[PDB]
């Protein structure tokens, strides 16, 4: 339940 | 760490929270 | 935290959030200490009767944050981290004994109004502090309750408990790199850590020069908040020549 972070911080 | 443990929202604007005082009494 | 309350916008701007990447969820707590170091307990990291040994990859550190879930833009600032340390004497096996453990990040992140170090112990400093009595202050996202869970960062205070009450709470083997904290039955008064908080700090802000030093690390407990169990935190004073050999090295 938590709200998508930036691809930018999974890459 | 010169400057640390001092909170930008609180000691560097001489502000207190609300529940640091508790601490403060409980250091006898 | 249990029987806590809401924090204040940056009450603990030292607070981390250890957050894995795959699936998105928190892990534990953590603290930052300078701009590229953050502390944690090493059970966060490596628990093998759990099935848990992350390395670097799997996680980031999440800075800055008030909200559990949300993504703060403009406030929160997430790492990758560079390398993981953890104490070479962590002893998984019987008690988390030395439950400490160090994480590099890749770059150093910028201080805020929401984002600044947390002062470590000199032994001055834990030596006046660290009495019976003395209240500390938790912070974490964990669990509200043992048996749910909060919208924003919580904060509890805490005082430190005789060391025979603490080992007379319990059938682990206590150490000297562990102290226990929380209100005895009687007391009236509630907290404690919970699930999720592990890893976070108990701090106290010193009287003689005004700053906030972290003395703790959330380590284990029985339960959350039962009466006459108290939770047990890694002193982190007397692991502090440790952390200063790997930031010294690396
Ligand atoms: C934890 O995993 C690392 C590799 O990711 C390995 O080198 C280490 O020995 C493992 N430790 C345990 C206790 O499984
Ligand atoms: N103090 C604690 N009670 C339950 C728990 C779980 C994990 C870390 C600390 C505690
Ligand atoms: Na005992
Ligand atoms: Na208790």
């Amino acid at each position: 339940d938590f709200e998508e972070i930036p691809e930018e911080y999974l890459q | 760490e010169a400057d640390c443990g001092l909170r930008p929202l609180f000691e560097k604007k001489s502000l207190e929270d609300k529940t640091e005082r508790e601490l403060l009494e409980s250091y006898i | 935290i249990v029987e806590g309350s809401d924090a204040e916008i940056g009450m603990s701007p030292w607070q981390v959030m250890l957050f894995r990447k795959s699936p998105q969820e928190l892990l534990c707590g953590a603290s930052l200490i300078s701009d590229r170091w953050v502390l944690t307990a090493a059970h966060c990291l490596l628990y093998p009767p759990w099935d848990k040994n992350f390395t670097e990859n799997d996680l980031l550190v999440r800075i800055g944050k008030h909200s559990r879930t949300r993504y703060e833009r403009n406030i929160e600032k997430i790492s990758m981290l560079e390398k993981i340390y953890i104490h070479p004497r962590y002893n998984w096996r019987e008690n988390l004994d030395r439950d400490i453990a160090l994480m590099k990040l890749k770059k150093p992140v910028a201080f805020s109004d929401y984002i600044h170090p947390v002062c470590l112990p000199d032994r001055e400093t834990a030596a006046s502090l660290l009495q019976a009595g003395y209240k500390g202050r938790v912070t974490g996202w964990g669990n509200l309750k043992e048996t749910g869970q909060p919208s924003v960062l919580q904060v509890v205070n805490l005082p430190i408990v005789e060391r025979p009450v603490c080992k007379d709470s319990t059938r682990i083997r206590i150490t000297d790199n562990m102290f226990c904290a929380g209100y005895k039955p009687d007391e009236g008064k509630r907290g404690d850590a919970c699930e999720g908080d592990s890893g976070g700090p108990f701090v106290m802000k010193s009287p003689f020069n005004n700053r906030w030093y972290q003395m703790g690390i959330v380590s284990w407990g029985e339960g959350c908040d039962r009466d006459g169990k108290y939770g047990f935190y890694t002193h982190v004073f007397r692991l502090k020549k440790w952390i200063q050999k790997v930031i010294d090295q690396f």
